[PDB]
């Protein structure tokens, strides 16, 4: 399941725009209220890493294989921020709910 | 375990009502079912006026040695006035009650009224009011009763206009005095470390003196545009139920649910059979039809759709609120002297409970739709409200389709 | 003149008149005294100031 | 019954009172004022004062808010410059989880940065509707000169910090002065008990002395700030007793003498206040009294022509005070005054409960309020002559405001 994980991870291909996994999480409220609560190094590098993914994009090119992001090496920054958010997102639903 | 508010009747009919309890201090006061709403428009500053005057000496205290004497013994000598009532009010210690009760009596009858005081207080009040104007919020309460009750005793301010308040003589006040201030309309209020029958005692002893001898909710608007004002205030009401009128509690529970300006608060005002339930909020000018909007939403709903939580938290809301025994003397006393005048007896707070408990979801949306759904409001802004809308506008929005 | 040596423009101010740049340089709801400060503020009850 | 004073042996002091109140209060009282800061954390606790709604490790921001509104109960966090107190009161019956809210409140906050950088603006609003007065910006002003380092210290946050405050500093101040043996918790309608079963669950974390502060040291100084309101705010001053100097006293009884604001809603109500008077004007004795240090002066308010000789005609009242121009009879007035504004300070519940809270943090003891009235008796009258020529004489500390022309200085003073 590893091995075949990290098969996965090269056929996504998000890795060799240098992206990260969070970095590609559709921004809904959540996410952008976790985008928010990041620290400012954090988001510029975030910010840094879509730009470049989008001019990368543009000129439909790729990085250099050694460029690219590990499976290993990506970094779950925006998981745990994010799961606060749905944890009081659904608190204050529940709330309601009841 | 709230201990009973005991009231006995003087041949005067000045009620003389008391709560003991274990502090060493007391409020002691006077109140007196007078205001503006018994003045007929040419003594309108008489109650005002003579609230000032009543602390400047009477015949047997000539002058600051009256107030020499509340120095004395360190007490605190309060006094406000209302539409409707007047109190005269002294936080003491225990050990003192007598004399402030002698102290309270030279207040209410043997005052005296110097014509020098008079040209003094005059400038005191004249000048007051010339500022008074700075509040707004008084400014836009003042405008909500004036065009909610236009025509009637009940529009007119507590201070009156600077016309009255410089054309306004002894005699005249002698008058107010002589006319409003009787015995049957009087609370001897007592609250605190104080014994009923020495209270009774004192009052038979001095206070014994004393003489035996509607209103229309025009719905409508005031706004006073001024835009260099920073911040507009803006009064929104319907026509309240009155003091005697149970489902003002409901009512009460309702303000607790409510609770986008900067500055939002509810209000129920209670007269004698009527009164104004509604909010006042302080805001930008950018702001106000946006918040307008939201707040005739929230009681639509409450009138459309209330759920039992909420109304849950309104009642333990109130509870905490209504909540006033021991808070404080000078409230304790406040709250015997309004209960003689308004209801005739002092409710306790068992009853009060009772009342609150009772009140369920299904009959706080009936009692809103009887009072707030349909209704013709009064509306009352100042400052920069040219986006405050007008009154089709607030009108069609005290219904929903 | 003699006296500035190095101070000169700070007792001294010149408007252009006719011949780093500024960095950008609220209103709230508005007697007694000598009873020393104790602010308060609450979850639900409006901050104040007892002055 | 009465109070009842359980010291734990990690220093916490429990006090208790059950009273069978309907509504009952419950306090925690901590010797973390403003005074403990030093300049690199200015403003500290005025933001901790004002982040006591936020996530707490034991309870979500959105749960400490709408547990408090459902059982229509009330928290709320009253400063002073030594001392900090954080209040619940509700039902009997929803008391438990107040203090479940209230004790994670003190013991175990997270501050989140994005919580406190969301607080910044609500600490700049607070601060501009706390000095939207003239009497707080001239007490902070006071402060200021009249101390070097501890009791200088503002109690609204400086305008360069805002922004600046972290959640590491926030952090630092609470585990180094919310510890166990500056702690006491003080309940009124509530068993004693509780509130020792209550303070094992929470206040066992920190059981140190805290990081105490340094020793407030008098400076003088007389600072004027033209402000344009017409009446020229002017406090000034001197190093008086700390609160528990016997001295103290006499400089209570001293206020009362001199004037202590008006009895009545205006006149011939204080031997300043009597000191010729043709025009509008307000003059009162200001006292405030801290664990190391106390300022005792004068506070006046007027119209800024005759800002000068009113200041002189009130210190020229103080003076006839130091040379022993007082009667016996202003003396027991001066008394009866303090001995029932102590009274009606404690006849209310919160007052009540902060007294206590004081006492606790203070002396650790309770005094019982006929204590104190019969040690208030012990103030005699020289006593207070001798206050009166302590503000007399040593160096004095002047805050003024507004148009101030025709406002003396010190020296001229």
């Amino acid at each position: 399941l590893d091995g075949f994980r990290k098969w996965y991870y090269n056929a996504a291909g998000f890795n060799k725009l240098g992206l990260m996994r969070d970095d590609t999480l559709h921004e809904t409220e959540d996410v952008k209220e976790a985008i928010r609560r990041l620290p400012e190094d954090l988001y510029n590098d975030r910010m840094f890493r879509i730009k470049r993914a989008l001019d990368l994009t543009m000129r439909h090119q790729i990085l250099p294989k050694d460029q690219w992001t590990k499976y290993e090496e990506d970094k779950f920054y925006l998981e745990p921020y994010l799961k606060e958010v749905i944890r009081e997102r659904k608190e204050r639903e529940e709330w309601a709910k009841k | 375990s709230v201990p009973e508010t005991q009231v006995s009747i003087l041949d005067n009919g000045l009620r003389v009502a008391s709560e003991q309890s274990s502090h060493a201090t007391c409020t002691v006061g006077v109140w007196i079912d007078a205001g503006s709403r018994y003045e007929t428009e040419k003594n309108n500053g008489a109650g005002y006026f003579l609230e000032h005057l009543a602390f400047k000496g009477t015949k047997n205290r000539p002058g600051n040695a009256l107030e020499k004497e509340v120095e004395s013994i360190g007490a605190h000598l309060n006094a406000y006035s209302t539409r409707e009532h007047t109190a005269y009010l002294i936080k003491a210690l225990s050990k003192d009650l007598p004399k402030v009760v002698e102290l309270l009596a030279d207040i209410v009858q043997n005052s005296s009224l110097e014509d020098s005081q008079i040209e003094k207080e005059r400038d005191v009040i004249l000048r007051e009011m010339q500022e008074n104007d700075a509040s707004m919020q008084n400014v836009v309460f003042d405008y909500l009763h004036a065009t909610a009750f236009q025509g009637t005793p009940l529009a007119q301010a507590v201070e009156g206009p600077s016309e009255n308040v410089r054309r306004l003589s002894r005699t005249d006040l002698t008058d107010y005095l002589n006319r409003h201030y009787k015995a049957p309309r009087m609370v001897l209020a007592a609250a605190g470390g104080v014994e009923h029958q020495q209270l009774l005692d004192l009052a038979q002893k001095h206070l014994s003196s004393v003489s035996r001898v509607p209103c229309r909710f025009t719905g409508s608007e005031i706004r006073h545009r001024d835009d260099a004002l920073p911040l507009a205030h803006v009064a929104i009401a319907v026509e309240g139920p009155g003091w005697a009128n149970p489902d003002n509690v409901t009512l009460q529970v309702a303000n607790a649910i409510i609770g986008l300006c900067q500055s939002f608060q509810t209000f129920n005002i209670s007269y004698s059979d009527t009164g104004l339930l509604g909010a006042h909020f302080v805001c930008d000018a950018m702001s106000i039809d946006d918040m307008v909007f939201f707040l005739q939403g929230q009681w639509m709903r409450l009138c459309t759709s209330a759920t039992e939580s909420e109304v849950t938290r309104g009642k333990n809301i109130l509870r905490n609120a209504l909540v006033s025994h021991l808070d404080g003397t000078t409230p304790v006393c406040e709250d015997i002297g309004r209960s003689l005048l308004t209801y005739g007896r002092r409710i306790p707070l068992a009853e009060w409970e009772s009342r609150i408990q009772e009140v369920d979801a299904q009959m706080l949306r009936d009692i809103c739709s009887k009072y707030f759904y349909d209704q013709c409001p009064a509306v009352a802004g100042y400052g920069p409200i040219e986006q405050l809308p007008d009154y089709n506008r607030i009108r069609s929005g005290m219904f929903w389709l | 003149a003699a006296r500035s040596g190095p101070f000169a423009p700070v007792l001294s101010a010149t408007s252009r008149g006719v011949a780093g740049a500024v960095p950008a340089a609220p209103v709230l709801d508005v007697q007694a005294a000598a009873r020393p400060l104790v602010a308060t503020v609450g979850l639900n009850v409006p901050a104040s100031v007892r002055f | 019954q009465d109070l009842e004073f359980t010291k734990l042996p990690n220093g916490l002091v429990i006090a208790s009172l059950e009273n069978y109140a309907p509504l009952s209060r419950i306090g925690l009282f901590v010797k973390a004022g403003s005074r403990y800061e030093d300049s690199n954390n200015l403003g500290t606790s005025h933001l901790l004062r004002l982040a006591s709604s936020l996530t707490t490790k034991g309870a979500s921001s959105f749960k400490i808010t709408r547990g408090i509104e459902a059982v229509g109960g009330k928290l709320s966090v009253t400063a002073t410059r030594e001392n900090m107190a954080y209040t619940v009161e509700g039902i009997r019956s929803d008391i438990e989880i107040l203090m479940e809210f209230l004790l994670n409140v003190t013991t175990a906050p997270e501050f989140r940065r994005w919580e406190v950088a969301a607080l910044r603006s609500q600490l700049k609003i607070d601060k501009a509707v706390a000095f939207q007065n003239s009497q707080t910006r001239i007490i902070e002003n006071l402060h200021d000169v009249a101390y070097k380092n501890a009791l200088a210290n503002p109690l609204y946050c400086p305008d360069y910090r805002m922004g600046k405050i972290t959640s590491e500093e926030l952090h630092y101040f609470v585990q180094n002065h919310f510890t166990s043996a500056r702690m006491a918790l003080v309940g009124l309608g509530v068993s004693h008990s509780v509130l020792k079963q209550v303070a094992e669950q929470f206040l066992n974390m920190r059981g140190g002395l805290g990081l105490a502060g340094a020793k407030a040291k008098y400076r003088g100084g007389e600072i004027r700030e033209q402000n344009g309101d017409n009446l020229v705010h002017a406090a000034i001053v001197a190093e008086s007793a700390a609160i528990g100097n016997a001295e103290a006293n006499a400089f209570s009884v001293l206020q009362h003498l001199l004037g202590a604001g008006p009895h009545i809603k205006n006149n011939t109500t204080s031997l300043l206040s009597q000191s010729g008077s043709h025009q509008p004007f307000d003059v009162s004795a200001f006292n405030a009294s801290y664990s190391d240090s106390g300022l005792f002066g004068i506070y006046t308010i007027s119209q800024a022509a005759a800002a000068g000789e009113v200041i002189n005609a009130a210190y020229n009242q103080v003076k006839a005070v130091a040379q022993g121009n007082l009667s016996s009879a202003d003396v027991q007035a001066a008394k009866n005054k303090l001995k029932a504004g102590y009274l009606m300070s404690v006849e209310t519940s919160e007052g009540f409960l902060s007294e206590i809270g004081s006492q606790a943090l203070a002396a650790g003891s309770y005094m019982p309020p006929s204590t104190v009235l019969q040690q208030i008796d012990s103030v005699a009258d020289a006593d207070v002559v001798k206050a009166a020529k302590k503000f007399v004489s040593g160096k004095k500390s002047m805050a003024a405001s507004g148009n101030l022309g025709h406002t003396p200085f010190l020296d001229e003073l």
